[PDB]
DNA sequence: AAGCAGATATCAC
DNA sequence: GTGATATCTGCTTTGGGTGGGTGGGTGGGTTGAGGCAATA
């Protein structure tokens, strides 16, 4: 990976971040206290304070967001756990607390960087099952399997374990494990608009516990990961159009 | 093989002329102007080798191909760089080509192959393509060029050759195209339509597909009466390995002609004689010869006159406009020739546009959206008064027009622009035309006890936006009924002098034209006792032909005002507006505004191209103040 | 032609051309920008064919010809020249770099854009004369932008890497679509993995897609305009918007399909232009110091006569007084207008001037448009012709507008509000518009045309010398000209004057006489409290012009009751 | 041109 | 010598009007003009 990211490294210097940072006991500390007493695993991060304690770790976060996260999950965790001998994990959900860009603005050199942006609701759909595991059954004998899915790609099994037979698996739609999806369209604010020009629009997606954290009409600054995704000329062909579509991977909502 | 060397010997042998030199000197001049195809009349080649013109005429393709061939050779013995500069040369055919004159109708099966001459109406255009011709590419790794050739089923030698372009050499090594060295010619697709008045009784027009390529593009534009030779082909196609047998046909153009006058030299002579002449009687003797089969309604026709040869446009430093288009409304009585001076207008103008108020629309008269026939784009069609742009507009029935379809008239009426806003589309239409409109009052039979306002029934904003309006009544007097019922019986009377006695005239006709110049100017038009009477003949009529060579020149000239017009016209101005009752009878037809000072100036500057004259003089300023004060008060009976 | 030659000699150009600057007098033009790429403060580079034309012609013709040929050429004179040009190391790396650190095709690692800025000799064309002689060549076309589309990203390079031997593959992309690559070629995969795009390894560039119409003046006789596609890449994004006239440099070429569109379609091609450059197209104290009021507005529509109060109220309308209260909170400063009066009376030719005078501004007829000219308006005017011509769809639009300064629209239920924040210059015959839309108006003016000997014969003096000249008759005080005029209606909108305290009690007194007037007039007149509003309005536009003074509040009440006459 | 269905020759054990 | 498994061959695809309106608009395609019922 072409990345300066020492994953203990980051993963220590976040943990000496929550031990050690005081809000001009730990701040944070005090948050974690305040998840054991409510129970909502969730932990949310300004990234200005990091800026503050630690120049390096922030640059690492904003340019490297979907790398650095998970030990930032990893730290809070263990420092977590040993505080405090939960239905899941503590997830951390770093923000801006100002926009850093403007819709009108995003650019290719921040594509899969942490970028935060202020916008109006304007649609959200119906929640959308996305497969993690997929659960296979053998049309002969009746074994069971479970792969896991891998970059969008699922490696179906060729010939049963228990009976060997070839071409035998069938995928079981409704034994397998999904998770929550929401498509949300965000249109430029009023204020940011250039004069006489028709507002911009951005697509965000939303996954698990943010699902429905935002209505038609809230006013809300979203804090995520700029993607480019490619686009296929037809369902049935591979080819792929040379001009890439985008959205943000919301991370925080406020 | 051996026909084919034959043709080209032949070919070559017919342009080396010097040993009468007429087509030695055309590829001359064609070197000299820069232009990459020949015009070949057949008449010479019949002359020269009836032969290979038969064969020519009925074995189009190949004696083409032999013909071209032929003719690239000869420039390139006149000059071979120029030869070098353009990948071929073509050939387009004038003359006269006997039974291969046809209309869309007459075009069948059995002038497959063979080169024919069509006339008709072009009705649908399309937008210029570029077609691959000849495609070069380059190896950066080997350092070494190919090139590639294309044709279709529409070329002259028909081949299905592959669209794909390269992309690596036999050698892995990848290839990369060299636009700016290959070669791209325009290509375009229109359709052509039988004439209306020659189609046969009930059938809708046909119409014939025509593909134009090279310089040919953009000859012809939607609405244009033209005459296009080319080549008659099928286009068979196949699906899944399977084809039905019936297979569209094209006409590959290789001339397109119109159907702009030419002066001569004596033609101009005649024209400056005739300005010359007179100073007073010119306008009133060409007023008096514009529509000879209707008795007098001299103020229209004088007013006519002045419409077709229009004002001054102005624009100024600012990007202000005034107009110089002159529109006239006409409201009258049943039967009193409104319908057949807007005919005649039809018939004589360069560009005129006939519409109804009943059969017309807002769209139409503007213009229209639709899908492309190709990638079925948002593309606009020209309505009625776009298609007029500097021509005449004649609505015919204009009370019957709906009041929505009224108001898209007013911005055309008096700006001359028709501003287009939707499917996505934002656009500045120029339709700068004349509107000359016919109408019934509103109790269909003009009530002379009340008010022309309360007669006429339209808003005072569309009257004010006509220059001129005539109420034309029809008044029971002996004397006018027995001068207007001797000209209608003399009319009704008259017989053509290539007609026979108790022939009929037939619904539809068959080709006329056969050649592509015509076979076939005096001032004044031939004494005829039915059409113009046994009277002494004092007053003389000038001929239509005369009549359409004068205007067109006429039109040109743009007089300038003169102190003393600019004085005379102020004062008569103040007059009209000031004067509330002149006469207690008298009623204002339409109000008096700035646009009728504008009227004025524009009367005034086309009574003054009438003349040919350089400046507006005081005559024609009394010219356009007479015509203002007949036209703008009526006098209301009191019983 | 050898290739390698004209790649020596473009390098030569770059190297040794010097230019005299404005102070230097000796400069190397293109040295100093090949310093600044290598050091990564510039990234487009714009070679002006002037230059290489002063030296030698034949290589600007050969560029003209084969444009796309010589700008690969110039490129990669530009790539092996920079390592020469390099004197410190580059400040920041960014996520390209640090992964570079962490074979390349030569495009990858290239961060520059090269582009031409045509020959002076080459004049513009419209977009008609672009045929297929063209295709491949340079050109310059000028026209009107319709349609602009949100930079996206396009994709150069696409790098992959293999999973299992963790090699790194390569696929430079020079067509609208391409194929991805699935199978890791490596040897060590071959001689016993899948691949997979690496974003952060890629190079993309912005794109951007944009229409282009011909002049209106320009179209010939009878026809209907002409429309080009424009592609932008790079730098040359974010310049164009809808509405502006541009002259874009480019290539012309065609469009090249993929897959079996390729077989089915057959010669014919659709095109677009390649951009390569986007070009949008104490006296003046004095004049500001003495009657300026008085001469700005006797400059609006000279060639029309006599309307001199009406033609004062509209330059109100062009500054459009104070935006906010005295604390700062927003407060609607627009100011809407209405001519109402008998036909031809320049009402139409008023709104027209008005118009092209705006810099952002949209003219309507009642009937030919319905159901978005305002909003291309916002912050600037919307004149309105035929006002009493509309249907009842536009009228609430309008007065929605009048109040709110937005637009509201419900796609099936799917709500949305954009900013209408316009003036309304509105003109109508009268008959019978309703009143709660006429009493939003700040002034109603009545342009009545009574015949009168004089002052007609004054009007035709004035119309038959336009028509004599092409211009107004000469006056003691030369008008000025648009291009002039816009530049103080602009200067002045900067100021934000505010009204005193000390004027409430003068202010209040204007307005209670003017209500005791309308109800002894016993007319249709629409003095409310409404009209207190508008006095402040008008005389925070008027001080614009000129803290506001008892003398701005005066004219503002006398230009209101002579136009309730 | 791109991809699935069918046919079939071919290595390996 | 049988079971994969790798290579080769032929089909048909696209949305499109020469493939029909005697397939059907619940299989899917802007713009305008033209009949209805309810409307004022
Ligand atoms: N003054 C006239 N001179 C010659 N022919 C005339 C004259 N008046 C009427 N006619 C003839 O009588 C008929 C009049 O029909 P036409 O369509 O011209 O009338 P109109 O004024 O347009 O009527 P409407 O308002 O009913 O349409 C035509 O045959 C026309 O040739
Ligand atoms: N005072 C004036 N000075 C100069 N030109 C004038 C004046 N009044 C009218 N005109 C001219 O009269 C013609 C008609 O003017 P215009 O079309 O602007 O009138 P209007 O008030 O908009 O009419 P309508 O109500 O019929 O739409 C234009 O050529 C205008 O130049
Ligand atoms: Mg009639
Ligand atoms: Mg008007
Ligand atoms: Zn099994």
């Amino acid at each position: 990976w072409g990345t300066d990211v020492n994953v203990a490294a980051c993963k220590e210097n976040f943990q000496r971040f929550l031990q050690r940072f005081i809000d001009p006991e730990p701040l944070y500390m005090q948050r974690l206290g305040e998840i054991n007493v409510i129970g909502e695993p969730f932990l949310n991060v300004n990234c200005e304070h990091i800026k503050s304690f630690d120049k390096n770790l922030y640059r690492q976060l904003i340019s490297y967001p979907q790398e650095v996260i998970p030990t930032f999950d990893m730290a809070v965790n263990e420092i977590f756990f040993d505080r405090y001998p939960l239905e899941h994990q503590i997830q951390v959900r770093p923000f801006n607390a100002l926009k850093t860009k403007n819709m009108r603005n995003l650019n290719p050199e921040d594509i899969d960087q942490l970028i935060t942006i202020s916008g109006m609701v304007i649609r959200t759909s119906q929640l959308i099952p996305e497969m993690q595991e997929a659960f296979f059954q053998c049309q002969v004998c009746a074994h069971t399997t479970r792969v896991e899915m891998d970059r969008g790609r699922i490696a179906e099994p060729s010939v049963c374990g228990r009976c060997h037979t070839t071409h035998s698996m069938a995928l079981i739609h409704n034994r397998s494990l999904f998770s929550d999806k929401q498509m949300i369209k965000l249109q430029e604010s009023p204020e940011d608009m250039p004069a006489g020009q028709t507002p911009h629009t951005v697509i965000l997606f939303a996954h698990n516990d943010l699902v429905d954290k935002v209505q038609p009409g809230d006013r809300v600054n979203v804090t995520g990961i700029y993607r480019a995704v490619p686009i296929r000329v037809n369902p049935r062909v591979s080819n792929v159009k040379s001009v890439y579509k985008t959205h943000i991977d919301v991370i925080h909502y406020r | 093989d051996v026909e084919l060397r034959e043709a080209q010997r032949d070919y070559l042998d017919f342009l080396d002329d010097e040993e009468q030199g007429i087509y030695q000197s055309k590829v001359r001049e064609l070197i000299s102007d820069n232009q990459y195809r020949l015009i070949v009349n057949v008449n010479d080649l019949r002359r020269k080798n009836e032969k290979r013109a038969n064969r020519l005429l009925n074995n189009a393709f190949e004696e083409l191909v032999a013909f071209q061939r032929a003719l690239k050779d000869f420039v390139a013995s006149i000059d071979a760089t120029y030869a070098k500069q353009y990948e071929e040369f073509y050939v387009g055919l004038e003359g006269s080509f006997g039974s291969k004159h046809v209309s869309p109708r007459t075009l069948t099966s059995c002038f497959l192959s063979c080169v024919v001459c069509v006339e008709g109406i072009v009705t649908k255009c399309s937008l210029v393509r570029p077609k691959v011709v000849r495609s070069v590419h380059y190896c950066p790794a080997t350092k070494k060029t190919i090139e590639r050739r294309y044709s279709d089923l529409t070329t002259l030698v028909a081949f299905p050759s592959s669209s794909v372009y390269p992309t690596k050499d036999e050698e892995n090594n990848p290839l990369e195209t060299e636009y700016g060295l290959s070669v791209y010619k325009d290509h375009q697709t229109i359709t052509i339509q039988e004439m209306p008045e020659k189609a046969p009784a009930g059938q809708l027009p046909r119409s014939v597909d025509v593909i134009l390529d090279d310089d040919l593009v953009d000859k012809a534009k939607p609405g244009d009466r033209v005459q296009v030779v080319g080549t008659y082909r099928c286009l068979p196609g196949k699906k899944g390995g399977y084809t039905s047998g019936t297979f569209r046909t094209v006409l590959i153009a290789c001339n397109v002609k119109q159907m702009q006058p030419s002066f001569s030299a004596e033609d101009i002579a005649k024209i400056k004689k005739f300005s010359k002449t007179r100073s007073k009687d010119i306008f009133d003797q060409l007023a008096k010869s514009l529509a000879p089969s209707i008795h007098g309604h001299d103020y229209v026709k004088k007013a006519i006159l002045c419409l077709l040869l229009g004002g001054v446009e102005r624009d100024l430093e600012n990007g202000s406009h005034i107009r110089g288009d002159i529109n006239i409304l006409l409201i009258g009585d049943p039967s009193v020739a409104k319908s057949q001076l807007l005919r005649y207008v039809l018939c004589t103008a360069p560009r005129a546009i006939p519409t109804t108020g009943r059969g017309s629309s807002g769209v139409g008269l503007t213009a229209a959206v639709t899908t492309d026939q190709e990638t079925g784009e948002r593309r606009l069609e020209a309505g009625a008064m776009v298609l007029a742009d500097r021509g005449v507009v004649c609505i015919d029935e204009f009370d019957k027009m709906s009041d929505m379809d009224r108001t898209a008239i007013h911005e055309v009426m008096e700006q001359g622009r028709v501003t287009i806003a939707k499917a996505g589309i934002h656009a500045r239409l120029n339709a700068r035309c004349s509107v000359l409109a016919a109408a019934n009052p509103v109790y269909g039979r003009y009530d002379q006890y009340k008010t022309p306002m309360e007669n006429i029934g339209l808003q005072d904003s569309l009257l004010s936006r006509f220059d001129l309006l005539f109420i034309m009544l029809d008044q029971m007097d002996p004397e006018q009924d027995r001068e207007i019922s001797d000209h209608v019986l003399r009319m009704h009377r008259y017989r053509a002098p290539g007609e026979q006695d108790g022939d009929a005239m037939p619904l539809g006709s068959a080709v006329d034209i056969l050649a592509t110049d015509d076979p076939n100017t005096q001032i004044y038009e031939k004494h005829d006792n039915l059409l113009h009477g046994t009277k002494k003949k004092k007053e003389k009529m000038v001929s239509a032909a005369f009549m359409k060579k004068y205007i067109h020149v006429a039109k040109i000239i743009k007089p300038v005002l003169t102190q003393e017009s600019a004085t005379y016209i102020a004062e008569e101005y103040s007059r009209l507006r000031s004067q509330d009752s002149m006469s207690s009878d008298t009623a204002r037809t339409s109000p008096v505004t700035a646009r009728t000072l504008e009227t004025l100036i524009r009367l005034a500057t086309a009574h003054a191209k009438a003349r040919m004259s350089k400046t507006v003089d005081l005559q024609d300023a009394e010219e356009a103040v007479e015509l203002v004060q007949y036209a703008y008060f009526k006098k209301v009976l009191e019983k | 032609k050898d290739y390698a030659l004209e790649k020596e000699k473009v390098k030569k150009f770059l190297q040794e051309f010097y230019q005299d600057d404005e102070l230097g007098k000796k400069q190397f033009k293109y040295g100093n920008q090949l310093v600044r790429l290598a050091h990564r403060e510039q990234v487009a580079l714009y070679v002006d064919l002037d230059d290489v034309a002063e030296d030698d012609p034949e290589l600007v013709d050969s560029i003209c010809e084969n444009a796309r040929r010589y700008a690969k050429l110039f490129a990669d004179a530009v790539q092996e020249l920079l390592p020469q040009y390099k004197e410190r190391e580059v400040v920041n790396k960014d996520v390209l770099d640090v992964y570079i650190e962490h074979q390349y095709p030569a495009e990858l690692m290239r961060r520059f854009e090269l582009y031409f800025q045509g020959p002076s000799s080459n004049k513009p064309r419209v977009i008609r004369e672009v045929r297929a002689d063209s295709v491949g060549k340079l050109v310059t076309v000028r026209g009107i932008v319709t349609r602009v589309s949100e930079v996206k990203p396009k994709m150069v390079v696409a790098t992959y890497t293999c999973d299992q031997c963790g090699a790194e593959t390569y696929q430079p992309i020079q067509s609208p679509t391409f194929m991805p690559l699935i199978m890791c070629p490596s040897q060590e995969c071959q001689t016993n993995g899948r691949l997979y795009l690496q974003t952060r390894g890629s190079r993309f560039i912005k794109f951007q897609e944009m229409k282009m119409q011909e002049h209106s003046d320009q179209v010939p006789v009878g026809n209907i305009p002409r429309s080009i596609t424009v592609l932008v890449e790079g730098e040359n994004t974010r310049i164009a918007q809808p509405g502006d006239h541009v002259s874009v440099t480019g290539i012309f070429l065609p469009i090249l399909r993929t897959g079996f569109r390729q077989v089915v379609q057959g010669l014919l091609s659709e095109t677009y232009l390649e951009a390569h450059r986007i070009v949008k197209m104490e006296e003046l104290r004095q004049i500001a110091e003495e009657d300026f009021y008085e001469k700005l507005a006797a400059s609006i529509a000279p060639e029309i006569y006599g309307h001199e109060d009406v033609k004062k109220a509209l330059l109100l309308l062009l500054v459009g007084g104070v935006d906010q209260s005295p604390r700062g909170m927003k407060i609607r400063g627009n100011i809407n207008i209405c001519l109402m009066g008998d036909p031809g009376v320049a009402k139409s030719q008023l709104l027209s001037y008005i118009d092209r005078l705006a810099p952002r501004s949209q003219y309507t007829t009642g009937r030919g448009s319905s159901g978005g000219a305002l909003v291309l308006a916002d912050q600037g005017v919307c004149c309105i012709d035929e006002f009493d011509k509309m249907a009842e769809a536009d009228r609430t639009a309008i007065h929605e507008v009048m109040e709110q300064q937005t637009i509201s629209i419900a796609k099936a239920g799917i709500l949305t509000t954009l900013n209408a924040r316009c003036s309304i210059l509105a003109a109508a015959n009268p008959a019978q518009l309703p009143a709660a839309l006429l009493s939003r108006f700040d002034l109603l003016w009545l342009i009545q045309d009574r015949p009168d000997r004089d002052n007609d014969l004054r009007l035709a003096q004035h119309i038959t010398y336009v028509h004599q000249h092409s211009r107004q008759p000469p006056s003691q005080f030369e008008p000025l000209d648009m291009k002039l005029m816009r530049r103080y209606i602009a200067m002045c909108r900067e100021k934000q004057p505010m009204v005193p305290e000390s004027l409430a009690d003068y202010i209040t007194a204007a307005y209670v006489e003017m209500r005791r007037e309308a109800w002894a007039s016993k007319d249709a007149t629409y003095t409310s409290a409404r009209t207190l509003l508008a006095i402040l309005r008008l005389s925070t536009a008027l001080a614009r012009l000129r803290v506001v003074e008892k003398e701005d509040v005066n004219e503002a009440i006398r230009l209101m009751e002579m136009s309730k006459d």
